[PDB]
């Protein structure tokens, strides 16, 4: 017979022996302390489905903020070259288009 | 002088509480809960036992009729079956050959051991905690019984202590309650008076000593074969006698957190639920004046090895000043890390180790060792033994601190991503700014 022991514990009895109570401790396959995926792996071996959500939701929160700052630069760019675009007899001047990557 | 705490409901769990009375030395005091006791306030609904059954030799009439009558007594039944013409082992009983009757007769009784051997069906509720508590300190070193409730202080060694009201109104019996020998049940019951043949309850009683009895065992009689004295009936067969082997295991293997039931009184033994607040009243007595104290001065802290296992799996060095050798109060300001010991002896070698047992990968626990103060940053590894025969000696705080190298990494990718951002940020502001003005 296998018992599922939690960290909250059994109590098993056996025949009329007296009762045995048993607890499993924190033991999980990661490394605390080494690299970042170490780290993952080591709470996710104590905690599995509270490091699962944790790392999907601090990485969609980096892929918003990344995307945020993709955007706003984006938007940046294209409000200060726009003059120079919609403009006939002009090209984006030799200074400013190397920093915003005019397109010529 | 008040000072309040709160221990765990744990047995076993040493908690300790620190004092830090303005004019006077630290103490700290050790809280271990020996011994609870969760006893419900019953009320008896009946008693229910096995009943007899009684069925008196057959009144059989030769030559004549007989006629029933009622009578007060628990699923009476009585019939005349006429025509009968029985024989006895040297010939037939009666002359007449069809001009007979026998009334059969049976009803229901309390069984003759029903006094020792019966189950009572209770309403249990409104449960009193009474808990056992070890207070130790300094030289006091004692036992003490104490109600749970905000109201029963008790004296220690001239200290009163009262364990305030347990926080919970949690209890493993449910509302009824059925109690036999050493066990108990949960078990809905039926009322009084409502008791249905071959079930638990098919006869009851409101007292052991009751002269009355309700019984619904269904009892028939039948009429006697040709030719045979019997009185033949059919019953239901004894629904506690059914109960005892259906019965299955008692609330004593089945209560939630690890409840150890008890007859005699009822009560639910060592429950690990909830908290108890404490309120201490200490004497000056107990207390060592700071002019007796050592002045330990520029205490420091490392770790010597830390494992977050479920004993005290950490060890500290402690690095300090004194003016003179002496005891110390010793204490961990956080919840993180629990100290195995209370008190520390204080020496001019200037250091002194202390273990500390902890649930999370790198805690940064405080302690202080008398007036001095410093924090212990551990790094902790996991344990490799995967199940132990004892409890935890921590208060399972995982969480690690800020300083530690999940929490460090954390930190270090959110301050580079938010700090492109707010790049990202004065740059459009700025952009947006000049392309304003143009």
């Amino acid at each position: 017979r296998i018992i599922p022991v939690t960290e909250e514990g059994i109590e098993y009895q056996w025949g009329n022996n007296p009762p045995v109570r048993l607890w499993a401790q924190l033991t999980t396959e990661g490394k605390p302390h080494g690299w970042p995926h170490e780290i993952i792996q080591y709470y996710y071996g104590l905690y599995p489905a509270a490091t699962i959500a944790a790392v999907s939701g601090a990485s969609l929160m980096a892929l918003l903020t990344l995307a945020a700052t993709c955007c706003m630069l984006a938007t940046a760019r294209r409000k200060c070259l726009t003059p120079y675009a919609l403009t006939p007899g002009a090209v984006v001047p030799l200074t400013l288009g190397l920093l915003c990557c005019a397109p010529r | 002088y008040e000072h309040t705490a709160t221990i765990p409901n744990v047995v076993g769990f040493p908690y300790k509480a620190h004092i830090e009375r303005n004019g006077f030395s630290p103490m700290t005091l050790q809280l271990e809960v020996v011994e609870t006791s969760l006893e419900p306030t019953l009320n008896l609904e009946y008693i229910t036992c096995e009943y007899k059954t009684v069925v008196p030799s057959p009144f059989i009439k030769c030559c004549g009729t007989s006629e029933c009558s009622s009578k007060e007594q628990p699923d009476y039944q009585c019939k005349v079956y006429t025509g009968v013409y029985p024989f006895m082992w040297g010939g037939a009983y009666c002359f007449c050959d069809s001009e007979n009757t026998q009334l059969s007769e049976a009803y229901v009784d309390r069984s003759d051991v029903c006094k020792h051997d019966h189950a009572s069906a209770y309403k249990a509720h409104t449960a009193s905690l009474k808990a056992t508590i070890r207070i130790s300190y300094g030289t006091i070193n004692q036992t003490t019984e104490a109600f749970v409730n905000g109201e029963h202080a008790v004296n220690v060694g001239g200290s009163k202590f009262i364990f305030g009201p347990i926080s919970t109104a949690w209890s493993p019996f449910d509302n009824k309650i059925v109690v036999y020998k050493d066990d108990v049940y949960n078990q809905d019951f039926p009322p009084y008076g409502s008791g249905q043949p071959g079930r638990f309850g098919d006869i009851q009683s409101r007292t052991v000593e009751s002269k009355d009895l309700y019984a619904n065992t269904a009892l028939k009689l039948s009429r006697p074969s040709p030719g045979v004295v019997h009185v033949p009936y059919t019953q239901t067969p004894s629904g506690f006698k059914y109960w005892l082997k259906e019965k299955g295991s008692s609330l004593n293997t089945k209560a939630p957190f690890g409840c150890k039931i008890k007859t005699n009184p009822v009560r639910a033994m060592d429950c690990a639920v909830g908290s108890i607040p404490v309120s201490m009243d200490i004497p000056d007595s107990a207390f060592t004046r700071v002019v007796d104290a050592p002045a330990v001065t520029d205490l420091s802290c490392q770790v010597v090895v830390c494992t977050h296992s479920s004993d005290f799996g950490g060890v500290a060095t402690l690095s300090y000043k004194t003016d003179k050798p002496g005891d110390c109060a010793v204490h961990s300001h956080s919840n993180v890390a629990t100290l195995q010991e209370a008190t520390v002896k204080v020496k001019t070698a200037g250091k002194v180790t202390v273990h500390f047992s902890t649930a999370s990968a790198s805690p940064a626990f405080k302690v202080s060792v008398c007036d001095a103060k410093t924090t212990c940053t551990a790094a902790c590894e996991p344990p490799k033994d995967h199940i132990v025969p004892y409890g935890a000696s921590h208060n399972n705080q995982v969480f690690p601190d800020m300083s530690g190298t999940a929490m460090t990494w954390v930190q270090r990718l959110a301050s580079g991503l938010g700090g492109l951002a707010l790049i990202a940020v004065v740059v459009l502001v700025l952009v947006t700014c000049i392309t304003m003005r143009r």
